[PDB]
């Protein structure tokens, strides 16, 4: 419907067809260090505090 | 641009045997035209240069027409073409999501009204029989207005105060809310807004038709913009285009809502019409006929029975008090013409406390009728327990007194609320059933609005099966009551 | 249909209208000034990209 509205409409099938080869760039994680946290401080936690308790 | 050509073609041209008259004097916004021996009073007559006029005067010798637009456009000399109909205005869904002028011509752009009826701006208020009591509710909305001054459907409620306290946001939120009733399955809980703005600055009225298409708004209202700038006998006329435009619906028995804004700048226009008219002056220069002008208004913004189409008109007329002077002479004109009140203090405006609404002398004279059950339950507690605050808060002793002074805090604060943010019904009764039954009374009054706005943010998120179970069932069952009482425990818990 | 003779005027002076406009007929420099003064506001209101460039951001991470 677009492109019926647009007078260069070969520009609007252009435009949709690159829209569509685009695809946004899926960000990543850095962050499975705060699972590196848990680990440390489970041991710690867990070994120190509950075995002297 | 063929397109053009086309436009050229089926465009009436054939002549037809018509009444005219020649003008004799145009001044003061009132022609005087000489002919027309079978003009009705009333009438809508047609200049040459394309204006209308009102047939208002029949005297023997000459007609007095009242020109609808800007007289200089009408010489002496002119020809005056009767079109033999008493003012008409187009009606129908084809306007809706449209903003005509006084006169029903869009000043839209967007192609012309494509309207198949029409009716009269000076028709007759429904009598005695055809109304019925108020019994269906008009959500604001707003949690004051929801909860302690409700609103029926047929109610023509007034909302009162002075200049910037807030008078069109309380229009535009309750157009807003609209929305959700008007997507639902159900027709007979639809409602139409309509706006009529008179005397008011023509960006004012396009920044408002902006918003209100924004959020979605536009595609049920209608907007009848006589601004500041058209001459007055539009000004004068607009209420009652707007208010034909209503009765259309509710004569086909659909509800609609008709909110003038201002009727305080309609007076004005009458009055510069009677004075120019040299009619005698009375209490601030208003003619003795300004109350009959509202009167006769206000008087179709009715409630049809089952055995009329069952449909409804709801009116907010909205007036403007210099200095806050309810006791003029226009703001009792229309104190005594409608069925309640809303007064927006301009001081409870200038603390932050926004809407301003004046609890202690707003009023709504159907009241507990129409008012969703659950509501009544949440807020007939809230009403007493302002009462009792307002009662004792002229000085800042005992547990029972600053209990009630601290109560009172929180449920003032409760009930602020931001511009365009309308709440469902079941979104109020939450959050006033948090506030009511005391489990506020520990957290600080500065903190109650972000409590408030957190709090929605978890109800609207987890528990949407309660909010439905109160929506359809419009009540508070005990079991609910229960459950609503848990989540607030739970999340009060976490602070 | 034909008989009325301002119908059949306009639709002939139109059909001049469409045989000149092999080119736009009848610009005037008035018209150039004013397409310069609207486009102007209307790219400033949009902005300085070109006519059909298909941008991107070049996305970035917190
Ligand atoms: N509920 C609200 N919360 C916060 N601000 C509000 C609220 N209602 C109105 N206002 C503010 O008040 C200002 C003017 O309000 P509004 O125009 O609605 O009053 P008004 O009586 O219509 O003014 P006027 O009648 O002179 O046009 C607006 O800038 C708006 O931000
Ligand atoms: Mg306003």
């Amino acid at each position: 419907y677009y492109k019926a509205n647009v007078a260069k409409a070969g520009l609007v099938d252009d435009f949709e067809k690159k829209f569509n080869a685009l695809k946004v760039p899926i960000p990543e994680d850095k962050y499975t260090a705060q699972v590196d946290a848990e680990e440390k401080e489970d041991v710690k936690s867990c070994a120190e505090f509950l075995t002297q308790s | 641009s063929s397109i053009l050509e086309e436009r050229i073609l089926g465009a009436d041209t054939s002549v037809d045997l018509e009444e005219t008259g020649r003008v004799l004097s145009i001044g003061d916004g009132i022609a005087r035209v000489h002919g027309l021996r079978n003009v009705q009073a009333e009438e809508m007559v047609e200049f040459s240069s394309g204006l209308k006029g009102m047939s208002l005067n029949l005297e023997p010798d000459n007609v007095g027409v009242v020109v609808f637009g800007n007289d200089k456009l009408i010489k002496e000399g002119d020809i005056v073409k009767r079109t033999g109909a008493i003012v008409d205005v187009p009606v129908g869904e084809e306007l809706l999501g449209r903003v005509v002028d006084a006169l029903g011509n869009a000043i839209d752009g967007k192609g012309p009204i494509g309207s198949k009826a029409r009716r009269r701006v000076g028709l007759k208020a429904p009598g005695i029989i055809p109304r019925i009591s108020v019994r269906e509710p008009m959500q604001t909305g707003i949690k004051a207005v929801d909860s302690l001054v409700p609103i029926g459907r047929g109610q023509r409620e007034l909302i009162i105060g002075d200049r910037q306290t807030g008078k069109t946001s309380i229009a535009i939120d309750t157009i807003i809310n609209q929305k959700r009733f008007n997507d639902g399955t159900d027709e007979k809980k639809k409602l139409y807004c309509i706006y009529v703005a008179i005397g008011q600055k023509r960006s004012t009225v396009a920044q408002l038709v902006k918003r209100l298409t924004d959020a979605d708004a536009m595609k049920y209202t209608i907007v009848v913009s006589a601004t500041a700038s058209d001459a007055a006998p539009l000004q004068y006329l607009a209420p009652y285009s707007g208010c034909s435009m209503g009765e259309y619906f509710r004569d086909n028995g659909k509800h609609a809502l008709i909110i003038y804004d201002d009727l305080s700048k309609q007076a004005v226009a009458y009055r510069q019409m009677s004075l120019l008219l040299r009619r005698p002056p009375g209490r601030e220069a208003y003619p003795g006929d300004v109350f009959y002008l509202h009167s006769r208004l206000l008087e179709r913004a009715a409630k049809m029975n089952d055995a009329f189409g069952g449909g409804s008109l709801t009116a907010l007329p909205v007036i403007e008090t210099q200095a806050g002077d309810v006791s003029a002479y226009i703001p009792t004109n229309v104190i005594s013409i409608t069925d309640g009140q809303i007064f927006l203090e301009t001081e409870l405006f200038y603390k932050g406390i926004r809407p301003a609404i004046n609890v202690g002398l707003s009023v709504s004279r159907v009241g507990s009728a129409a008012q969703t059950r659950a509501m009544k339950q949440v807020a007939g507690t809230m009403k007493l327990e302002l009462a009792q605050y307002r009662e004792v808060a002229a000085f800042a002793l005992d547990a029972a007194t600053q209990q009630l002074l601290s109560r009172g805090v929180r449920l003032t604060e409760l009930l602020k609320q931001g511009q365009y943010s309308p709440m469902a019904i079941e979104e109020q009764v939450a959050v006033i059933y948090a506030g009511v039954r005391g489990y506020l009374d520990k957290l600080e009054p500065s903190k109650i609005t972000k409590f408030e706005n957190a709090f929605l943010s978890h109800v609207i998120s987890q528990h949407q099966a309660l909010l439905g179970k109160i929506r359809t069932d419009g009540k508070i069952s005990e079991e609910s009551d229960a459950k609503l009482k848990e989540i607030v425990t739970n999340f009060l818990a976490g602070f | 249909d034909p008989v009325q003779k301002l119908f059949v005027d306009k639709i002939r002076e139109y059909r001049t209208k469409r045989q000149t406009s092999g080119g736009p007929v009848d610009a005037g420099p008035e018209y150039q000034q004013d397409l310069d003064r609207e486009l102007f506001k209307l790219k400033q209101m949009y902005g300085k990209a070109d006519m059909n460039t298909f941008p991107n951001f070049t996305f970035e991470d917190p």
